[PDB]
């Protein structure tokens, strides 16, 4: 149950990376913001992988 | 090697399963179209010893005999199918469901999975696909010369070409509903496949006999509630620690006996 | 070979049984509709030797003569049938009992079992079943295109279909009450069956002459009090210590006789 | 369980393995009766409450039934002969092995993913060792006393 | 020289074997794609003495006669071939399996071994090798100045070159599946060789025939669950201690025999 | 002196090596153009006892024999050659790499 | 006390969600504000359930 | 002696285990295989339902 | 005593040097004709357990 | 087991070895009939339940 | 290896051994981790040399 939480921590870090990159480019001509999409990694149901 | 040790070795495993469910729910707090899990437990064997209700004398029965029980086992983790809050992220390719239906998607091997994630993209050939690159059904192609994509509340996908005042219909999006939404088998990547406990896939149009409504520019977020997961972590941690204390007490009891 | 060793062995076995009961109670903390068990012991036979009350002398009698007791044995484990605190799981299919009733299910063998746990699901055909797949009786059939399932305080299950302002009744959930509630035989899987010491199953409406009220969206958690279990674990450990010390002391005495 | 010589033995150790041709066998390699053959396309094997073995293959949304786990019930269980490797053979004190479905005719249920452990109570055995040891020390002293009495008798 | 001594010696050896398996499982927590081991034990021979079922009288039988057993021996070691939790290493060269397949590599002797570990490197020649330098089969060779390596869910390995808008295909990563995965003979270095009990090597692409899917950038961690190992260590220690006590009791018995 | 003790001793050494790798990665946070290390392990030899697949009877094979294994060993320490974040120091002599080249 | 307190926590959360919904619909023609009603869940009369 | 049959919420009565009581139990003849036979000093074997 | 401890102590000392450089840079804001310092670090020795 | 004179004796001591020309022999060196010859490139010798 | 019979040889005869002795104490000449003592006089070696 450690890898499952580590994966969520990594996903939150990626989200915050995207948010910081968007903020840093607040005034940058021709910049289009980014958005991170997440999907679970269920193996065979009844157990999660992160 | 002793009964209480096995019982407390089942308690540990059940609480570890509960922690696994909680951690998996908290890790996917941001994935769109997610349904959180709930683990259910049930009692194991019950050793009869003196039978409850046994006829001790010829007229007196024994009430509630010596029923020593075994530990616990989890039946399953069931998906709590509720409507997640919709978010207005204002893109023409994001669609959200308002009822209890599913999108049908064709897997590369020829079989069909079912997903409630509405973040759709367009491939190089112009077909609507899931963000994982799986093509949606019953196939909605989008021309190269497209100016705006309009997906209505009934699932009709329309594309307006250049300089033309009337939209062009390029397909019709349908929703699949099941008798039992919990019995679907999750295969990851926000995809569920049909299982015999989920009945049969009933295809329906969005607004009729029970398919949900589609809203364009909206994404369905997860139904995971953070505070409840925090409280559940605090209670699962305490239960695990107490069962470990039971293990330790059994270990100490076995020590003195052997030393004798 | 020596009496004190048999007595101390019986004491050790009784304390191990008490620890097994404690471990079983602590292993089922997260189980819904679970009742904690408590074991009750009785002392074993009493050797007669000198019959008390006999004539000690022509005009006097022996007051409280010489009785030598054997060890101890467990009589029975009684459940504590009390209402556990309710938990809101916000699910239309979870049902909790406020009073003293039970749900009735049918085993595959055709016999009827009774369970207090209300975590219900729907199968692929539409009938309300438990987590183990056992069909709740009297059969409640949920139709294909249901929007919401409402279970009232008196046991009426209603389904609201699309476009109809009135709800369609599809069953009636009753509760079974027994004169002796602790006399049921627990088969595990949160299931109790009727024995001859548990009287006869009296069907009743949930709100009538003593069946409990049904709450939708609530689950009845276990009534296990954990601090009491920790204190009892301390007590059991110390008692096992003392009994093992009695065994060791008897072992040391027989050694000197061997040396003789 | 079917032994190499063809006679059937009986076991309660439920740890099974699939051999190279499918087939559920005991950990010692002996094939379990009756026959269950599990194909290659299997993703997960489920053994039901009543012993029905279903195998889920890719693509199919409905599991395929493969075999039935039949439990052999004896009327005098303790009369069986323990032949060694977690196997019992029937004797004249445990005749008439009755095949049955699990859960019927008094037979037991099947729980998959769990194995029945030994029922040896540990404290009982330790107290019994104490009793046995001291008893062997009191009988040895009786032997010594008889030896001394004989030596005194035959000395005169 | 005495039966109980041999029986307790066999018990000690079995418990030492259990501890060896436990230590092997614990030492491989950080190993990628490792499967935990379990020992299976069986009864040894049974001295027959009285035949159970023999004719005691003309119309009575001997029920359950005098069978005296020998010690215990381990039957076999079985692995738990299940999906381990994935870990993101953010490396283009690391591949993880989602199902039940194996990678086929070539040993320097020319024979083929099978590994579930996905930590791959590129040698000076560009061939995809494992961490130990064994060549994957087929030789998924890599061009000179690759910018990125893309391994799809179905094993197609592609390389993105500079000034070319279309990726080029340089191989096809395949998976081998066996009838019996537990029958593969472990040789170390995370390598399994074929045996006659592991069926035959079925070569297949990722997604068809059951073979698993490949995820790029992830590694499959070991499935060792620590809490079970800790409880089993407690079990092994206490069982070893009991068997040593039995050996000591036999020693004292024999000594008392010697003194007379 | 006993097999389990050697296995646990190897496990301890492997975990200590992992800790050294982590400490080395932490000590070089402020270094420019540093690529972090990661250690890969492999499982050690196997004592055979009963051979898996050995023919027990004339027709029945023995599945998954008693493969008692030894500890673990680290194979390699691999660098992660990935483009680190570029920092502006506004110096005429400082140079940064954008791709996968090296200065000689 | 970990099931009687959880109930109060959930009730306060529901009240705060209702208040937030009222605030968010400050400018919404035809909107009606909402309020939450709570009731105790006593059992025997000596055992409160939240 | 009552047994539990499947599906039968009630036990089936099988038999009564009767105890034989003698007047001078010390006069019995111990024949070996954990058995006592009646001797003229331990006559009148009275069968009884245990407890009575 | 342990390689990890020595490596971490060295890293601590290096970061302390960086902090001292930053503090000295901050202390001389108002000084005329001052050039602020920057520290350059490097990897220490690399033991070859197995030669690449 | 084949005696030096050529007649067959019988033993229950199961401690066997192999001599320099292959071949299974007893601890005393006498060769066991039937004649079982283990090759040189052997990696592991398995004697089955049924004597295979 | 002695001829146990006219046509057989003795495999693995009776060798009774005495105890154990220590052969040699060998040093591990490898590079230890460096420690910085901020001293102008302390020197450390990086390879496989010695000061004389």
């Amino acid at each position: 149950s450690f890898s499952q939480a580590v994966s969520g921590l990594n996903a939150a870090a990626t989200n915050l990376d995207v948010i910081g990159n968007n903020i840093a480019n607040s005034a940058t001509y021709g910049f289009k913001s980014g958005t991170a999409s997440f999907a679970d990694m269920f193996a065979g149901s009844k157990v999660g992988l992160g | 090697m002793i009964s209480s040790l096995w019982i407390a070795k089942t308690g540990l495993d059940a609480q570890q399963t509960n922690m696994d469910v909680i951690a998996n729910n908290l890790a996917n707090v941001s994935t769109n179209g997610f349904k959180r899990q709930r683990a259910v437990f049930e009692d194991l064997l019950y050793q009869t010893i003196r039978q409850p209700g046994a006829q001790s004398s010829e007229q007196t029965t024994l009430p509630s005999g010596l029923q020593i029980g075994t530990g616990v086992r989890p039946v399953a983790t069931e998906r709590l199918h509720s409507q997640g809050n919709l978010s207005q992220t204002n893109n023409s390719k994001d669609v959200a469901i308002k009822g209890q239906g599913f999108f049908q998607v064709m897997l590369p091997d020829g079989t069909s999975a079912y997903t409630r994630d509405g973040s759709f993209q367009v491939d190089q050939n112009g077909q609507l696909v899931t963000a994982g690159g799986f093509q949606v059904q019953p196939a909605i192609t989008i021309p190269a010369n497209a100016l705006s994509i309009t997906i209505g509340r009934d699932g009709v996908v329309s594309v307006t070409q250049q300089g033309q005042a009337a939209p062009v219909q390029v397909g019709q999006l349908n929703l699949t509903t099941f008798m039992n939404d919990t019995g679907l088998e999750s295969i990851g990547e926000n995809l569920y496949i049909e299982t015999q406990s989920s009945g049969a896939p009933n295809e329906s149009t969005p607004g009729l006999n029970g398919a949900g409504l589609l809203y364009q520019g909206y994404v369905e977020t997860s139904n995971v509630n953070v505070a409840e997961e925090l409280v559940n972590m605090i209670q699962v941690q305490r239960a695990y620690e107490i069962n470990s204390k039971a293990v330790s007490t059994t270990d100490q009891m076995l020590q003195k006996l052997t030393q004798l």
